[PDB]
């Protein structure tokens, strides 16, 4: 007859602990495991993946026209398009890797965006993609943009352009939902040529874009998602 | 001296060409392959048609409009007509395949425009009137017509919303299932080579779709001036590594 | 640290450790025909 | 230490990692230092908390029901009344968690029950009844209970707990499928009929629990109200899927409202930052 | 035995160590045996209780709020109510610990946090009802609760603990900080914009707790007062700095009453004993 | 089922004990320690540091 | 005096659990077993037995 | 690893196994292969849950 | 797994174990001549 | 005395040691020429 104390908390359900219990069918056997492709083991395994990511917000209700960037043909200095750099947000709300990261509150890596060209196999063009350190505002104009992380895309036969979006910051972490201090910067493509389409073309071409994580990419202090919710239980 | 872009496949006595691939997706890294012992638990011998069975059958083609929405087909639903393949499929009690799916699209140095061709495991549809309603057995079990997207919606059909995949998901996460693009200012073709997939060793054929490959155009299709405004869509499917078992008497489906 | 565990059942024992075997590749790099970055994607 | 990036000097090559073609379906693991002067940092990091064991691996609730125990003399239906309830095992009724789980296709788990049992007493009672709750396992086959006191509730091959209401019940089970894995999903019917539903299987099935309050009636009814929790242990999980974007509607149902048209957040402009 | 004094003799030596040079910003440690003939003597003493371990290794009360457990019938705000409620975790609002932790400008630990819920019914009822509190950890971004029975109490991935009121839950925490440690303060701004406010960052979010009563409603409303403490496992402190003299007036800011002009105690003659 | 006895004092919270605890948050990963100069590790240490008395306590 | 921590569960009566338990009768000396022919030590045994089936369920 | 099932192949003997006398009380073991052709297969299972230690335990 | 016994008396401790040898054949061959398989039943 | 970490995290456990290695100097004596006791502070 062991002399014990017992503690504070004694008695509690803490939902994130974990510890052995009885099993309610004892000497039960499990139907044998068969093998079956596609095992995931870490959700950093998936993320690592891109998924298209709706830059064509524009609009009211979801269509598949969301997912496409137009191109004009005989631009030339303009603007395509520009988003801020919040992954829990905006843009990358929906796509695979900003749904994944809202499950959990830190993250921290590089990030991977490629464009890829639609328009005919005739046609050429010359592209700018920028990515704006936090700091300051949105490039205004391809000289403000260039003077940060850029790519010239050259569009031919390689039909996209991947430019990875380097770790600047001087916190080593920052916080998935939209926080000021811990904002990533801005993205923006221009022109540095312009889209030059070959006789008998007309009308709009258009850009692709996919968002996926290097894999220098971390997630961490995991929690519950904006993206569901419901105001009564479910039934059959 | 030899492309990623020129390619022969020879399946049984059906050899298909492309001079213009973009390489080729084998399904989660897996190549088909027949059950172990290990794996199986039915007791019986299992048959093995080989060539008659696994070879390119040629699905009834589509007609890409500039106002597509998309394709979609059921395995191995939309071979159930296919020769030796469907026979065997209505005769025995359980069936195990893979596939080598191949999808055409040929155009001209001035069109533009770009599909997106995806293979989706178990994909469970949603139904047009949503609440407790079900998609009823025939309308995912079309068979060679598949199920056009741009028709209009019936009573217990599924939806047709691409920007939902018929399933309450996004359009733009497809990309995390196998998937190829046919992007005609570079592509020609899309080919997938599927494995079986599934919970169980081996299963029923016609009371259960193991997958859905589905066509989507996603870049609409912009032919040259004075050109015609549309491009067919052909799919070539050879069932690889096909085993059949509990023969019987032909199993009698609704219709 | 420590444990041992207190019942027959497997089901009964808590969590199993990290998997540490990751591998992004059947899900970024399923093609048939290797591809590798810096080389022409299409030859 | 494993690199998370390495130094990286200037290019004038041949080789272009920033060129690719996503019509093969691939993407490359291209790294900083493909497109940009880079320094070498350490990943200072394993990856643990996005382990599925870890991601799947804390309690959720997945059901709320309620009971009560009031005087059954003249009740004609104990169900009804409320004297005893059932529940269908399933884990898609509360969305939380369904979400989470759906993220793959096929699941394979031992299951970590916790059962809360709150008691209320919404009306005149002279004190607060000490309750005791038995929550049985009824498999399929096994007789339903019928009345608050059958023989049913002898239990004699069905597992069962007897846990006081304020306290808890904690227990483990076993990875009870049928098949090899758990179906998150599953485009296929029972038996190729016209009218059967449409993936709901019995492939899913992890059972019914039955509850009841194990004491006779005071003077004043009480009402118990049961939290089920369920935690994920020794984890499996295949083929992941696309995230759910619409609202749920219904249980073992991919179905989504059919007036849900903006899940995708809407700019004006493009261009705008 | 450590030497805590030698023995020391007369002096006469060009070797002066009374006098030095403060202009340098030194502290040379000098011992009585500089000044004075001295006797050998042991420290007889290690130093454990003024290590930072041990300074600021006890649990102290960080906060005090409190709910409520009505019918929430026709009630249409749950948290005026106070049908539940929240705390942004912050070490700066009680006093006591603050002055401490502030002897330093960054802080690295643990957390063992413990939490009391004692209940009371100030006016007529029967009897005293025995509740269930529940303590949702609700990280930046995840959906906040809004009524006391919402879908965001399923708490599929938010840590969440169950205890009786007049119990208490007990759970550590690891340092949460998205730098290498904590700021006890910070001379900067989020952005730089002139309206922006000072001080308070991101930098020291340690998050937000949320807080209810799972049991249903009795006739009578019972108050559940709650009491986190903190305590604080495996610390690290940099840069010491000037204890604090003034009132603390707000969380987060240095601010001290403008009326507050007497701290140091007065004399009258600085000769006086 | 090993046989125990509970003691006097059991469950109470003595703010000054010393004891192990679950984490709240299982298998996560804080921020690496980087260099900070002038770290304090006991009192003692700063209290050996010569601070102004205000002996013109007059006023 | 032995810190410890109850856990969820504590106290509950699980049917189907196996544990230890005081013997009520403590020195109790059981009779001698003997030979008895017909020992089943599992029900998958007795089902190898043919038995008939109904199966003029007629009437 | 004990077998469930074992590879068997067509027949044609005077070595019927189909055929039997239940008049004598008694059971043979027949397994499928004696009557069909089968293939190998492994039982995965100990028969625990069966035995009269679980059954009124 | 690990267990050690707190009782005195044997009645005292868990369940045994899986008795691993079954034989069917005390009731599906009880026959004094033995009976095999694919021979006559009856000669 | 004996402790056993009954916990995964690094978290869970009780608190760290007493740091025995205190220096006063980085706070009392941080000047850049060293100063000895006894001679000129300044010369
Ligand atoms: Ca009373």
């Amino acid at each position: 007859g062991l002399p014990t104390t017992t503690l504070p908390g004694s008695g509690q359900f803490l939902t994130t602990d974990d510890r052995q219990s009885p099993s309610a069918l004892p000497s039960y056997e499990p139907t044998p495991r068969i093998h079956i492709p596609g095992k995931v083991r870490n959700l950093l395994e998936i993320i690592q993946v891109g998924t298209l990511i709706p830059m064509n917000n524009t609009g009211t209700n979801d269509n598949v026209t969301n997912y496409l960037i137009p191109l004009h043909a005989d631009r030339q200095n303009e603007q395509i398009f520009g988003t801020k750099l919040y992954i829990g947000d905006g843009v990358f709300k929906t796509t695979l890797l900003g749904e994944i990261a809202q499950y959990y509150t830190h993250w921290s890596g590089s990030l991977r965006i490629s464009l890829m060209y639609t328009g005919p196999a005739l046609s050429s063009a010359k592209i700018i993609l920028a990515y704006t350190p936090p700091g300051t505002r949105g490039p205004e104009d391809k000289k403000e943009a260039m003077l940060g992380t850029h790519v010239v895309w050259d569009i031919g036969l390689q039909s996209t352009i991947v430019m990875t979006i380097p770790w600047t910051s001087g916190v080593q972490f920052r916080y998935t939902d939209p926080d000021t201090y811990t904002s990533a910067g801005y993205l923006s493509c221009w022109y540095l040529t312009s889209l030059i389409l070959p006789p008998q073309t007309s009308g709009q071409v258009y850009l692709l874009s996919f968002i996926s994580a290097c894999p220098d990419f971390k997630l961490r202090l995991m929690k519950d998602t904006q993206t569901i919710s419901q105001t009564d239980a479910l039934t059959e | 001296g030899y492309s990623d872009r020129v390619q022969q496949i020879t399946l049984g006595n059906s050899t298909i060409t492309t001079q213009e691939a973009r390489n080729a997706i084998v399904c989660y890294a897996e190549w088909p392959e027949y059950l172990s012992d290990n794996d199986a638990s039915d007791v019986n011998k299992t048959s093995k048609p080989d060539i008659s069975v696994c070879r390119f059958y040629t699905l009834d083609s589509k007609t890409w409009k500039a106002t597509s929405k998309g394709w979609c087909w059921k395995l191995p639903d939309a071979l159930k007509d296919m020769g030796v393949f469907g026979q065997n499929m209505f005769y025995h009690s359980l069936g195990r395949t893979g596939y080598t799916i191949h999808v055409q699209c040929n155009a001209t140095k001035f069109h533009s425009g770009c599909l997106l061709v995806v293979v989706i495991p178990e994909h469970q549809l949603a139904s047009h009137e949503g609440g407790t309603v079900s998609v009823k057995y025939k309308y995912t079990h079309p068979g060679d017509r598949g199920i056009d997207l741009d028709t209009v919606e019936v009573a217990g059909g599924p939806t047709s919303d691409a920007i939902y995949n018929m399933d309450g998901t996004l359009l733009g996460n497809l990309l995390i299932f196998p998937h190829q693009f046919i992007n005609m200012r570079t592509n020609n073709t899309a080919t997938i080579v599927v494995p079986y997939i599934n919970s169980v060793p081996i299963d029923s054929m016609t009371r259960h779709n193991n997958v859905s490959l589905m066509v989507v155009p996603i870049a609409p299709l912009n032919a040259p001036t004075g050109s015609s405004p549309t491009l067919p869509v052909t799919v070539t499917i050879a069932p690889m590594c096909t085993e059949f078992t509990g023969i019987r008497s032909r199993s009698i489906v609704p219709q | 640290y420590t444990v041992i565990n207190y019942y027959k059942d497997a089901a009964s024992s808590s969590s199993a450790g990290q998997s540490f075997s990751m591998d992004p590749s059947k899900f970024t790099e399923p093609v048939k025909d290797l591809m590798l970055k810096g080389a022409p994607a299409l030859n | 230490q494993t690199l998370a990036s390495v130094s990286s000097g200037p290019k004038h090559t041949q080789s272009v990692p920033a060129l690719t073609a996503n019509e093969t379906g691939a993407t490359l693991p291209t790294r900083p230092s493909d497109n940009v002067e880079t320094r070498t940092t350490y990943m200072h990091f394993n990856g643990s908390e996005t382990d599925v064991e870890s991601f799947l691996g804390r309690a959720a609730c997945v059901h709320v029901t309620e009971i009560k125990n009031k005087n059954a003399a003249g009740l004609d239906n104990h169900r009804k009344e409320g004297l005893f309830n059932d529940w269908k095992i399933n884990l898609s009724s509360l969305v939380q968690l369904r979400k989470k789980l759906e993220l793959f296709t096929y699941v394979r788990f031992d299951s970590e029950y916790t059962i809360l049992a709150t008691a209320s007493q919404p009306e005149a009672s002279s004190y607060s009844s000490n309750l005791t709750v038995q929550a049985m396992y009824v498999p399929p086959g096994a007789p339903n209970p019928k009345e608050w006191d059958d023989y049913t509730w002898q239990s004699a091959s069905n597992p069962s707990v007897f846990f006081k209401v304020g306290e808890t019940s904690r227990f483990s089970v076993p990875f009870v499928g049928i098949a090899s894995a758990y179906n998150c999903f599953y485009d296929g019917y029972s038996h190729d009929d016209p009218d059967t539903p449409y993936g709901i299987t019995v492939l899913n099935h992890m059972g019914s629990m039955a509850f009841r309050v194990v004491n006779e009636h005071d003077v004043h009814t009480t009402i118990v109200k049961i939290r089920v929790y369920h935690r994920a242990k020794h984890v499996e999980a295949w083929i992941p899927r696309a995230p759910r974007a619409l609202p749920y509607v219904s249980i073992g149902r991919t179905n989504y409202p059919r007036d849900s048209k903006t899940i995708v957040k809407k700019r004006t402009n493009i261009k705008t930052y």
